[PDB]
């Protein structure tokens, strides 16, 4: 709901792609060409390097139907577990798996470090202020025991 | 009957303990009413004097 | 005398009392008998305090 839609005139226009059976990965790299569009078009706007990729399964299968999403077990250690693999691009590609659409996002995530942190969607949870058991759980459970029935309700 | 989203957003921004105020303000009315109720009850149930 | 001031006064007065050397001889008997007992709690359905 954020991220500018990216329509060109040839293909995307309706505002998204449609990828076919017919004729081999040249569907799936079709959309392979759509994604690296879509990385130098946050280079021009937002100067970022464009650091990652989300697509939905479906979406993300038909690029690396493209092949150029490499996976393979030597390289498991850039990608943090959570990446589906690395685009031939460079860049990982996170399987969505849940929302209702079939997209495919690029977007950037860059910390220069120190105080500068830029990427989409800044999150930053808010326990500060908090008494935590560990920092990481971002909110602190509580216990009730509902006076009527004496047993237990448990919210964070 | 303070909220739980208070105490926390008053630690952080205040540094002040959300609770202990309120238990500070409660503490403090029951025994200024207690004490309002007393010097109210030598001025009702004084004599008028000068008379 | 030993002349307490009534912060909250309407008009204005003085109300001139007694207070003999025993705890009993007082002419009005503040008597306590429990001291601001705190009480805690939570709101079972959205977990939000009381007190």
């Amino acid at each position: 709901t954020v991220s500018k839609r990216y329509k060109v005139t040839g293909i995307t226009d309706s505002g998204f792609i449609d990828l076919s059976y017919a004729s081999a990965p040249e569907a799936g790299r079709s959309l392979y060409r759509m994604v690296c569009e879509m990385v130098s078009h946050i280079q021009k706007e937002s100067t970022y390097t464009a650091t990652f990729c989300v697509a939905s399964a479906r979406a993300a299968a038909i690029l690396a139907a493209s092949g150029w999403l490499k996976h393979k077990p030597e390289d498991d250690k850039y990608l943090s577990q959570n990446a589906y693999g690395f685009l031939a691009n460079g860049l990982p590609l996170y399987c969505d798996t849940n929302s209702p659409l079939d997209y495919v996002i690029v977007g950037v995530v860059e910390n220069i470090g120190e105080k500068e942190i830029v990427g989409s969607i800044f999150y930053a949870p808010y326990t500060e202020g908090l008494d935590l058991d560990d920092p990481e759980h971002v909110g602190a459970f509580k216990v009730v025991v509902d006076p009527e029935s004496l047993q237990p309700s448990i919210g964070l | 009957a303070y909220s739980i989203e208070l105490t926390q957003d008053l630690r952080a921004v205040h540094g002040m303990d959300a609770d202990a105020e309120l238990s500070g303000i409660l503490a403090t009315e029951i025994m200024l009413e207690i004490n309002r109720e007393v010097v109210d009850w030598i001025n009702y149930s004084a004599q008028v004097g000068k008379s | 005398y030993r002349v307490y001031i009534d912060q909250y006064a309407k008009q204005d007065y003085f109300t001139v009392g007694y207070k003999g050397p025993n705890e009993m001889d007082a002419g009005i008997y503040y008597a306590p008998y429990v001291a601001l007992t705190p009480l805690r709690g939570s709101d079972p359905k959205n977990f939000q305090p009381v007190m």
